[PDB]
């Protein structure tokens, strides 16, 4: 059995928190321990989780905050809970280490029921901490219910959400359930039934259509929701996944609660009794949406005034829709999802069928009220037209509106005529699993030939030497001269002149190999094989030939840098100023400057910094607070970016391409200021154009931006997928346009995919599929696969699992060889460059000391793979922003393996290893067979529509943590060998930001704002007219940052590009 | 150096013995019937030493070992199974210890002799087949033969 | 047998596993010339080596082993349990410093790690500090192998070494260079006319004396020491 009572949670991460890996695992157990969970998503600001558990009329609330600022975000949520009725409900937080005990005591002085420590999910457990949590809140709260409609009539919300728990759990008064209903008549009020097959997006289309009575009417309607998810009856509870879809529902007009069916039937057992309560409440309009309901279902329809029925164009035959209960009782069909393959043809069977099933013979089959929607488009003209057509019918039904100041548009049909990837090419993935085993299957092949060749003439040479001259061999080993193909013959015929050349103490343009030891031990920089068989030599040549040679296995370069290690730390804290110091002191003694931006949850998320605690308190924290082009300039400031020896590395996703033009605007300005000081005079407007030009090309270091694995990993997607998505292809068109060589237009990533928990052959998989996403996204968009390939970076997580030690290797070679093979594409373009970081979860809270060990040995093999760039973790990650003794232990680790270690005067240690390359061989192919499994998913982009991704890892995520807590997984300091005191880690020190450092960014903001408050509101609508006219919006942006700060530009896509749709 | 300078010979020898074969086999394959590589392959089977030819002999026997789950061998009148697999998170098979896939013979041979598995000559990758599963000292000395022994009693308890 | 002062005294890893070796075969010659069988003590020996920063530390455990192992059959031709060289590795005290303290537990790591990779049978590990040997400095020295052995990944292989065309080529050159050295002891009138020289002692000394300089010298980069030092202290 689970709860006494009907328990509810509402759950989220904190505001500018991406952080969902720790409150998804906590919402799984709630919902099998027996708790109806209302699940927010991550990046929800008080005033949203507030709203949601009132509404709800929830017992608990989970917050998860990782970014810090949480001191500030629960006591707003204490405050505001406590000044709109919601007193009795309890707050549960957590956020591993960020949360220092003295915060934890604090908090749950102040109001918060518990906030759990890594250390209590030790000793409670995963289970102990959800049971502790649930048996808090198996409350009864019926007793808070109105015994009165005088309350909820009047116009109360609160009333009315908790009327609405007395009615669905049958508290309610016999007599005041038929007053309710008595009134509800008489208020004659519309209720709009949306019905439909499942994750058709009935969901996503009511958030829509809602919108568009919100921009239609200005607001002035007062809209109740009422959604309905299956209920799985075997734990007891459920997953209500419908408020996460809905972003335009945050306004005192409309209101939303989640009701679990609590049955096998589509409808919850008290539905007519809910929907009397809305009736009564006076709202305009009452929507409700049903679970996912069959062909033959249609329960929606007795109970509502209007029936929509939404579905997709995969409904298979054409003689299915004969079947179809719902066709025959709707009065609109919303053939949602029509960027689908076979969406016309669809529309023509359904529309007939519905034609026939009104027996409407003497009208158009165009006619009919079958609406082809896109509710993922934003701004969609096909959801407009069935908004327009319910408009009309509501109009009829009773419903006083004001005419619309929408577009009054005719037509049945969206013209969202937007594709990534042509279902053509639907299937790349597995046409690249097939390059690849087709290239290993041709090396097995050509190596028999080799082999066979050379046993032949050896046994022809060896007859010779005896007497017996047989001819006869001869003529078998010519037939295999032909056999090798041309390439493969010139490489075994190279292989001695290979040989000598590696040999020798220099690389004649010269390259010394040797570096000699102590002892006087010569060790070469590059290890040849010493194989006598010519089929292992061309078996090696084709699978692993040195670093510098197809198919660049151990490496894309011949040599590793002389001067510019690979050394890239990432840093951030504080304002502009004081993470520019940050720079200067990891950047000190190094004559390559290698610099990596790690920006606050501010800035992450395309905001301006703000008076209100949600934000307030994370001003500055987890990263530099950069606002405007003017905090860009100090930021970098003293650092030549236009130097050949200096790299910048910005970690930023859903803003990237707004921070990217500050990083431009900074580089280019550098340069009319050094300039101006070298000739004392402004340059003419031909010499600074000639100069900004130069800039462009020249420019060194890379911005993150990859949007796919925001879905995917770390949810910092701020505006709709498909936006982003557009955005990041206007940054590489520019990129093209200008010759921007030399900057990386996006750093295709899964280290955040990994930390999320997924294991490195999903990381790896996923990644390299959703680079390839990129390929065959621009290719269909008319870029030459050498134009862009070449400006590709990568970057990945380095861990204790085996696997991650081969891990740079194989997504070389994959790369490699379907660039070649498949895309045809040159040299440059067959190399893949990545970073690698060391995994921050691989580190913990406990005995924080030995993080040490486990960054060194993850540093290594990173090193050893002969990685391009390489950041290491400080041994307080799991607590705080690296301090300054603490990043100095991290970067001493890189400079100690570098300069000290004996081995890694060796840059090909791996190569020959039996392990590396049967591993190499094992996680090649388990990528392969992974993307054979996204490829029948229909692509990276069809399976994250399934949330196939987040799936998977969201698993491996629990998979993992049920191990660590259990025991089976060792992890030394945490379930094993702990410590005879019990102390995770006296007082630390910290990096949280100074008070002064706030104010400072507040008011060089508003001191930004008053300087270009004249071109500001110009400029914005400038930007606006950009995304409307369909032009690149970049190149928009390479001036808008000039007059307009982040928050501003940010919002005003907003009215233009839309908001993300959370996916679960 | 001795020893080095016998596993190039005799790498050398086994190599060339299967090329001969190899080619034998491939004329016999295409019509030819040439024995006269026969006579110099049988030639190199008593150049091969006594301990190099048995080597050879066991390595397919020595593969289908170290492939399985688990290393069955008897010693007295029982048994000694032992497993080779690790099983990673992703569900990958770490195999304890991994064998080279070379089909050179020469090579075989030069590998066997230069660096055989665990727990053979000349033990080079180690003096045991396996690493034991589960040995930290207990170290204690100071004031007189009273307090170390202390130490020692309370340590080893 | 030890070699762990030899190499603390400041010789290089060749110089450490030749002089090691050398002795142990010392022992053996000392044994045998009382008329004793060599089945009867040789299984009994045991060795005990350091383990550095050095390339060839790598290799120093497999390069040992080769080397008894093949003498000992060809050369002295006893049984199996003789030929089994059994060692101790223990991680370099020397290449720890007192500045920046903490960054030795990262050396320590590494010097662990190739110990264990090439499966050694007995390993001490040292603390980050200088100061007494405190508990809590124990635990993180003790931390180190079981997070290797438990929690690395590579580690749950038991001959990663093998097969890598470094290690093997690495292997060939030390045992090589260990070889000569022999020589040029045998030249001298084997260990004890080598001793009765000092030329043990003055190779250590010499050597000990280029590390010291190399390191003044600011060549041979110390993170924390010669180079990256502390800004504070
Ligand atoms: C994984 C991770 C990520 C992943 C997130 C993946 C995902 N989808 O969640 C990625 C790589 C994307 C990431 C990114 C960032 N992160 Co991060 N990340 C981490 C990491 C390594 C672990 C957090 C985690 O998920 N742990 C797993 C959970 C299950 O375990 P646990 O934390 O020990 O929690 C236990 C208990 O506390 C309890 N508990 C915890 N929460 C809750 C909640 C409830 C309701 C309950 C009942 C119990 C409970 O359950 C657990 C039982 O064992 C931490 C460092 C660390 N190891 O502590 C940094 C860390 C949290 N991140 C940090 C930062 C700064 C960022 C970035 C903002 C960096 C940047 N400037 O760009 C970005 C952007 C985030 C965003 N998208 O907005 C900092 C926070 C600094 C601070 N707040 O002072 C940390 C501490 C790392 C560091 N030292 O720099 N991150
Ligand atoms: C928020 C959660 C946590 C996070 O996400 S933290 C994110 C951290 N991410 C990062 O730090 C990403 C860092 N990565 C990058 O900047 C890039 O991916 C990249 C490619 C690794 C940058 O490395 P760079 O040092 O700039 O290397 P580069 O390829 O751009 O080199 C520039 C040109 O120099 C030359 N070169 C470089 N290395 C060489 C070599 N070994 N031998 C010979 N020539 C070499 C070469 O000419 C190269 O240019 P090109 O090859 O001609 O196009
Ligand atoms: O412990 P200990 O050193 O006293 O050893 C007692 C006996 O066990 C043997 N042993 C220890 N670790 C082993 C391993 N990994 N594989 C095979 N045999 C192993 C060790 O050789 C000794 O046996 P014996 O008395 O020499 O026959
Ligand atoms: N390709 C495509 N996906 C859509 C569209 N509309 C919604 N979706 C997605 O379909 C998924 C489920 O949507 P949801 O609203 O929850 O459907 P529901 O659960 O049946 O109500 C989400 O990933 C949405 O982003 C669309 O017009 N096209
Ligand atoms: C996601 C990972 O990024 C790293 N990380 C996050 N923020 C910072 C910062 N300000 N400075 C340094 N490293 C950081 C941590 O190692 C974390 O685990
Ligand atoms: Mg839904
Ligand atoms: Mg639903």
């Amino acid at each position: 059995r689970g709860p006494a009572n009907k328990v509810r949670f509402v759950t989220a991460a904190s505001l500018f928190d991406g952080h969902d890996a720790s409150i998804n695992i906590m919402r799984r157990i709630l919902q099998s321990q027996g708790c109806e969970v209302i699940h927010l998503g991550h990046n929800r600001s008080v005033q949203e989780v507030v709203t949601a558990a009132l509404q709800e009329d929830v017992q608990g609330i989970a917050i998860s905050s990782y970014q810090g600022g949480h001191v500030e975000y629960f006591k707003y949520m204490i405050d505001l809970l406590r000044e709109h009725g919601g007193e009795h409900i309890q707050v549960f937080g957590g956020g591993g280490g960020v949360i220092v005990p003295d915060e934890i005591r604090e908090l749950q002085a102040y109001g918060v029921a518990r906030i759990y420590s890594p250390e209590d999910g030790q000793r409670m457990g995963l289970a102990g901490m959800i049971t502790d949590m649930a048996q808090r809140c198996d409350i009864d709260l019926t007793r808070y219910a109105p015994t009165t409609l005088d309350t909820v009539v009047a116009g109360d919300r609160r009333a009315l959400a908790q009327l609405i728990t007395a009615l669905e759990n049958g508290k309610a008064d016999p007599e005041l359930v038929s007053a309710l209903h008595a009134q509800a008549k008489a208020a004659a009020v519309p209720v709009l039934g949306i019905t439909g097959t499942g994750g058709a997006g009935k969901s996503s289309l009511t958030d829509e259509l809602i919108r568009r009575f919100r921009l239609d009417q200005d607001d002035a309607l007062s809209i109740a929701v009422i959604s309905i998810d299956p209920s799985r009856r075997k734990s007891g509870g459920a997953l209500l996944g419908d408020r996460i879809r809905m972003n335009a529902i945050n306004h005192p007009n409309i209101f939303m609660r989640s009701l679990a069916t609590r049955e096998a039937s589509e409808i919850s057992q008290a539905l007519p009794d809910v929907i009397a309560a809305c009736k009564a409440a006076r709202f305009d309009l009452v929507i409700v949406e049903t679970s996912g309901i069959g062909q033959g279902d249609a329960a929606i329809v007795p109970h509502v005034d209007l029936s929509l029925y939404v579905m997709t164009p995969e409904f298979g035959a054409a003689s299915q829709l004969e079947k179809i209960d719902m066709l025959d009782f709707a009065d609109f069909v919303a053939i949602n999802k029509f960027d689908r393959k076979g969406a016309q043809d669809a529309w023509r069977d359904v529309a007939k069928q519905v034609q026939r099933n009104r027996e409407q013979w003497h009208s158009r089959a165009e006619d009919m009220p079958v609406y082809g929607t896109q509710a993922s488009r934003f701004n969609d003209d096909g959801v407009t037209m069935l908004y327009q057509g319910l408009v009309g019918a509501l109009g009829a039904r009773g419903m006083s509106l004001k005419p619309g100041t929408l577009p009054n548009l005719e037509g049945r049909i969206s013209t969202g005529q937007n594709v990534i990837v042509p279902p053509a090419r639907s299937r790349y993935l597995a046409e690249l699993a097939d390059t690849v085993r087709a290239y290993h299957r041709r090396v097995v092949a050509q190596s028999k030939l080799a082999r066979e060749r050379q046993q032949l003439r050896a046994a022809h040479d060896m007859l010779q030497g005896a007497g017996h001259e047989s001819a006869a061999l001869e003529t078998l080993a010519s037939e295999r001269d032909v056999s090798l193909g041309a390439v493969e013959r010139k490489l075994l015929a190279m292989w001695p002149q290979m040989q000598q050349a590696y040999s020798g103490d220099e690389y004649v343009i010269r390259t010394g190999l040797i570096s000699t030891t102590l002892s006087g031990t010569k060790i070469r920089k590059v290890v040849l094989p010493r194989f006598e068989d010519e089929g292992e030599i061309l078996k090696w040549l084709m699978r692993e030939n040195v670093p510098g040679s197809f198919p660049y296995t151990a490496g894309v370069f011949a040599f590793k840098r002389e001067g510019e290690d690979p050394t890239r730390m990432f840093a951030g804290e504080g304002d502009a100023f004081r993470t520019n110091r940050r720079f200067k002191l990891v950047s000190e003694g190094m004559e390559a400057k290698r610099l990596s931006t790690a920006f606050d949850s501010v800035t992450l998320y395309g905001e301006d910094p703000h008076e209100r605690p949600d934000i307030y308190g994370k001003v500055g924290n987890s990263g530099v607070s950069i606002a405007t082009l003017e905090d860009m300039k100090v930021l970098y400031d003293g650092f030549d970016l236009t130097n050949p020896s200096t790299s910048v590395s910005m970690t930023i996703n859903g803003p990237a391409p707004t921070i990217l033009a500050m990083f431009m605007n900074t580089a280019i300005d550098q340069q009319i200021d050094r300039f101006r000081a070298d000739n004392g005079r402004d340059p003419t407007a031909d010499e600074e154009a000639k100069i900004r030009a130069w800039v462009l090309q020249n420019v060194r270091g890379t911005v993150q931006a990859d949007i796919l694995k925001e879905d995917q990993g770390q949810n910092t997607c701020i505006f709709s997928t498909e936006f982003s998505l557009k955005v990041m292809g206007d940054i590489q068109e520019y990129f093209v346009h200008h010759q921007v060589r030399n900057f990386y237009s996006v750093s295709i990533s899964g280290y955040h995919i990994a930390e999320a928990g997924a294991n490195p052959i999903s990381q790896l998989a996923f990644t390299l599929a959703n680079g390839f996403t990129y390929v065959e996204a621009y290719l269909a968009r008319g870029m030459h696969i050498d134009d862009f390939a070449p400006n590709l970076s990568f970057f990945f997580s380095n861990g204790m699992d085996p696997e991650y030690s081969v891990l740079g290797r194989v997504a070389r070679r994959i790369w490699a060889v379907t660039m070649r093979d498949k895309y045809g594409a040159n040299d440059r373009s067959q190399k893949l460059k990545y970073h690698i970081q060391t995994s921050g979860r691989s580190l913990h809270a406990q005995e924080i000391d030995f993080n040490d060990i486990r960054t060194t040995l993850q540093a290594l093999i990173a090193i050893y793979d002969n990685c391009n760039s390489l950041h290491t973790n400080a041994y307080d990650e799991a607590i705080t922003t690296p301090t300054a003794e603490s990043v100095r232990r991290a970067l001493a680790i890189q400079l100690i393996i570098n300069r000290e270690w004996g081995v890694a005067k060796c840059e090909n240690p791996n190569q020959g290893s039996f392990l590396i390359e049967e591993l190499t061989d094992l996680v090649e192919e388990a990528v392969l067979q992974e993307f054979e499994r996204i490829a029948e998913r229909g692509g990276v982009l069809g399976a994250m529509e399934t949330g196939y991704q987040r799936g998977k890892i969201q698993e491996e995520s629990l998979y993992y943590e049920q191990l660590k807590h259990d025991g089976t997984l060792p992890i030394i300091g945490v379930n094993t060998f702990r410590n005879p005191n019990g102390d995770p880690t006296q007082t630390l020190e910290l990096a949280r930001s100074s008070e002064d450092e706030k104010q400072s960014q507040l008011h060089r903001l508003t001191e930004f704002h008053g300087a270009h408050q004249a071109d500001a509101e110009a400029m914005l609508a400038r930007l606006r007219q950009a995304v409307i006219d369909n032009r690149n919006v970049f190149a928009v942006l390479m001036d808008a940052v000039r007059v307009c700060s982040l928050g501003q530009i940010t919002h005003a896509l907003f009215e233009v590009g839309g908001q993300y749709r959370r996916n679960m | 150096r001795a020893y080095h300078r016998r596993v190039v010979a005799q790498s050398k020898l086994a190599r060339e013995r299967q090329q001969l074969r190899a080619a034998h086999d491939m004329l016999q394959g295409a019509g030819h019937e040439s024995a006269a590589l026969e006579t110099l392959a049988s030639e190199r089977d008593v150049s091969l030493g006594a301990v190099e030819r048995k080597l050879l002999a066991m390595w397919p026997q020595m593969q289908q070992a170290y492939s399985g789950d688990e290393y069955v061998v008897k010693i007295r009148d029982k048994e000694i199974r032992t497993g080779l697999i690790s099983t990673t998170l992703s569900g990958t098979k770490i195999r304890k210890v991994v064998l080279p896939r070379f089909e050179d013979e020469g090579e075989i041979l030069k590998w066997l002799m230069r660096e055989n598995v665990p727990g053979s000559f000349p033990y080079t990758a180690g003096v045991f087949a396996f690493k034991r599963e589960g040995p930290t000292r207990m170290f204690a000395g100071e004031g007189d033969a009273f307090r170390t022994n202390r130490r020692f009693k309370l340590v080893s308890e």
